């Protein structure tokens, strides 16, 4: 298993879209009836909420400004417009129905 | 209506990650609720929304003795199926609706949650009975049923999945179906939003 | 949409045993999903295990839950052990939703 987030941190620029991406050998199926990738943000002393992806393209979850990607070998989640809202660590996990593997995170920090 | 506050939860019903099989449908009861069907109703009805007895639009006002909720996964060509008087492999051998239903029968395509690409083998339907299955009923056992012209205490001379893939064109897309059956007026009303 | 409810925390010597509380809203179901999930001190985070089973993980770490409320029954069966993370409750029948709590040992 890699499950390997790439940055180590984005840009700090209010305002400024960016994104981060997550590595796998694990590529295809980890899942018994759906998929294999999703993303959590962890804000600082808070618990991890959810955002969805898929193999093929999907997205979805709670917010609308977030956008899920990907090809190859690599996962990618993107923010558009940056409020500052979100400062904390993105993760990047493997199940669905199913439990999980896990990735290290990435750091965004906003100023 | 009297000073009831909860709040019906279609949320557990319509929002769920994981649905039944045709057969051994989800059955779930909703009493003591206030009522709203403004959320069941143009924010996310999708592909359809037929109703039989009520109109739609005065809906949140009718108040129900109860309100049931069936929950199951079927063939999207299928879907004509769920309705009064209807007949063919759903209608005969999984879930029948009696053919004075006066509820809502609600249904999206699930495609892109459960289609997988080697195929989601884990929705099953009834393909075989001794007889018509009566509105309502439930029959989730095995009985090997394909005797042929000789019974069978082997395999044969039982049930049967479907083929899930995001590809099969769209009569073979998978669908989620809500059924809302009412109860109306056999007991003083329960459920409703506004009156 | 379904809200965690869980104990703040939880401070006991090794040797002990701990059970870890957790309740979730709801009106019914036909059955369960969940996981919990764990929040080492400055890792990433591990499953622990799914509806009583296990994450590969076995020994201190045991549960057994009875419905959507006592939903929880984390238990350790010994604290004689550097596991001083954060517990996770994860909804699973509607949409994921995480809740947690602090689990320490005292020197
Ligand atoms: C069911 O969930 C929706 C929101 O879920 C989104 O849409 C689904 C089809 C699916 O793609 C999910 O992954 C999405 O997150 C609830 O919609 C909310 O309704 C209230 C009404 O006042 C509104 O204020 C919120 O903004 C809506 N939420 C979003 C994200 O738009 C819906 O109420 C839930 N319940 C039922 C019965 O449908
Ligand atoms: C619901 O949407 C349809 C169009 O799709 C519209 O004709 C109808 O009037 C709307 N219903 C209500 C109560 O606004
Ligand atoms: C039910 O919803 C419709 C939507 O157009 C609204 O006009 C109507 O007033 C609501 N019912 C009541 C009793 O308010």
């Amino acid at each position: 298993v890699v499950m390997t987030q790439s940055p180590l941190s984005l840009s700090v620029t209010p305002g400024q879209p960016a994104s981060i991406s997550c590595k796998s050998s694990q590529t295809l199926l980890h899942s018994d009836g759906q998929t294999s990738f999703y993303w959590y943000l962890q804000k600082p002393g808070q618990s991890p909420q959810l955002l969805i992806y898929d193999i093929s393209s999907r997205f979805s979850g709670v917010p609308d400004r977030f956008s899920g990607s990907g090809s190859g070998t690599d996962f990618t989640l993107k923010i558009s417009r940056v409020e500052a809202e979100d400062v904390g660590v993105y993760y990047c996990m493997q199940g669905t129905q199913f439990p999980w593997t896990f990735g290290q995170g990435t750091k965004v920090e906003i100023k | 209506f009297p000073n009831i506050t909860n709040l019906c939860p279609f949320d557990e019903v319509f929002n769920a990650t994981r649905f039944a099989s045709v057969y051994a449908w989800n059955r779930k009861r909703i009493s003591n609720c206030v009522a709203d069907y403004s959320v069941l109703y143009n924010l996310a009805p999708f592909f359809t929304f037929k109703c039989y007895g009520v109109s739609p639009t005065k809906l949140n006002d009718l108040c129900f003795t109860n309100v049931y909720a069936d929950s199951f996964v079927i063939r999207g060509d299928e879907v004509r199926q769920i309705a009064p008087g209807q007949t063919g492999n759903i209608a005969d051998y999984n879930y029948k609706l009696p053919d004075d239903f006066t509820g809502c029968v609600i249904a999206w395509n699930s495609n892109k949650l459960d289609s997988k690409v080697s195929g989601n083998y884990n929705y099953l339907y009834r393909l075989f009975r001794k007889s018509n299955l009566k509105p309502f009923e439930r029959d989730i056992s095995t009985e090997i049923y394909q005797a042929g012209n000789k019974p069978c205490n082997g395999v044969a001379g039982p049930l049967r999945s479907y083929s899930f893939r995001p590809t099969y064109g769209v009569g073979h897309q998978p669908y989620r179906v809500v059924v809302l059956s009412f109860e109306l007026l056999h007991a003083p009303a329960t459920v409703c939003g506004p009156k | 949409q379904v809200q965690l409810v869980q104990s703040g925390s939880e401070l006991k010597k090794p040797g002990a045993s701990v059970t870890v509380s957790c309740k979730a809203s709801g009106y019914s179901f036909p059955t369960h999903a969940m996981n919990w999930v764990r929040q080492a001190p400055g890792q990433g985070l591990e499953w622990m295990g799914w509806i009583p089973t296990y994450a590969g993980f076995t020994g201190r770490f045991v549960f057994s839950l009875d419905t959507s409320v006592s939903t929880a029954y984390l238990q350790i069966s010994s604290l004689k052990a550097d596991d001083t993370a954060v517990y996770y409750c994860a909804r699973g029948h509607v949409l994921e939703w995480f809740q947690g709590t602090l689990v320490t040992v005292s020197s």
